């Protein structure tokens, strides 16, 4: 019994350690979001198919690691769902072939906000799968452990929803003007959704969101969100109702707004973040 | 947040 990884990484008879990296695409599912399949990642085989029955199984103590360390989640070993971190062993899986077939497992963490996200940067460890491999031949009871790494940037959804981006700009027309906003949001179930705003506002009714342009800024203007002419201020949460699996647009629209003053020639500029509730 | 939003706009004199 052997195994090895789709690069060709290998662990030899009696077990070991190999690192695994993964291009991730993680994604909301109903209940659990997918952080990473293994399925085409790791493959073992029966060395002596004939003789022997090998067995495995995902060993206790196989856990996320990195920013991922303090989630808790699923794995799914070969169809069956079981608690992420292992905390007791799966059941065993057959091996039987001296063909390499792949190690059944996935990876899943729960939802813990509406529609959050963590950041993973690439070249970092995600997960540590303990592999034990015995059999129905002798006493052999080997360590294969997995580190999986991150080949890529990517964030991990912790919400039931999803978004369109993470970061959007978009460029008004020069002054004045409007642009919409490219923004929308789906759930892998239905969610009664809302969402609000935040940043550095400049009025008393906390609805223009100052000009922070650091080099050669214009003056007497800010930036105003609309959604089909309805000012949405800030730290005021705007209900979407229930949304699904179709992707529901927030519907919002960037305009200038005077904050005061003479309105004077240079850049303008406004970050503001949105961040998703349940209702 | 969730998403962040950078608008970007300028005030030409004429
Ligand atoms: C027909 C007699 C073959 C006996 C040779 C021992 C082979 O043992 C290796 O291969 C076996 C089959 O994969 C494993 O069960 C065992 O743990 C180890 O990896
Ligand atoms: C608003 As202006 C700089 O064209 O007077």
């Amino acid at each position: 019994f052997a195994c090895k990884t789709a690069n060709g990484t290998a662990i030899p008879i009696g077990g070991g350690s190999a690192n695994v990296y993964v291009n991730l695409a993680p994604a909301v599912n109903v209940g659990q979001n997918l952080v990473v399949d293994l399925s085409t990642q790791i493959f073992c085989h029966n060395d002596y198919p004939e003789t022997i029955t090998d067995y495995v199984t995902l060993q206790r103590g196989s856990a996320y690691g990195g920013v991922l360390s303090s989630f808790s989640g699923t794995v799914k070993y070969n169809g069956s769902s079981y608690p992420f971190p292992t905390t007791s062993e799966t059941p065993r899986v057959v091996y039987n072939s001296r063909t390499d077939k792949p190690w059944p497992v996935a990876l899943y963490l729960t939802p813990v906000s509406s529609a959050g996200g963590v950041a993973i940067k690439a070249g970092s460890l995600i997960a540590v799968l303990i592999l034990r491999q015995t059999n129905n031949y002798n006493s052999d009871d080997f360590q294969f452990v997995w580190n999986i790494y991150a080949n890529n940037d990517v964030v991990v959804p912790t919400g039931g929803c999803d978004v369109s981006a993470r970061d959007v700009t978009v460029t008004l027309p020069d002054y004045p003007g409007s642009v919409p906003i490219p923004l929308t949001v789906y759930c892998a179930k239905s969610q009664n959704l809302g969402y609000y705003l935040s940043g550095t506002t400049a009025d008393a009714g906390n609805s223009i969101f100052t000009n922070t342009a650091s080099f050669s800024p214009a003056q007497g203007v800010g930036v105003q969100l609309t959604r089909n002419g309805t000012i949405i201020p800030a730290n005021n949460t705007v209900s979407l109702g229930a949304v699904g699996t179709s992707a529901v647009s927030l519907g919002l629209t960037a305009n200038y707004a005077r904050t005061g003053g003479q309105v004077t020639a240079g850049n303008v500029q406004s970050i503001i973040g949105v961040t998703f509730v349940y209702q | 947040a969730d998403v962040t939003i950078t608008v970007n706009g300028k005030v030409v004199a004429k």
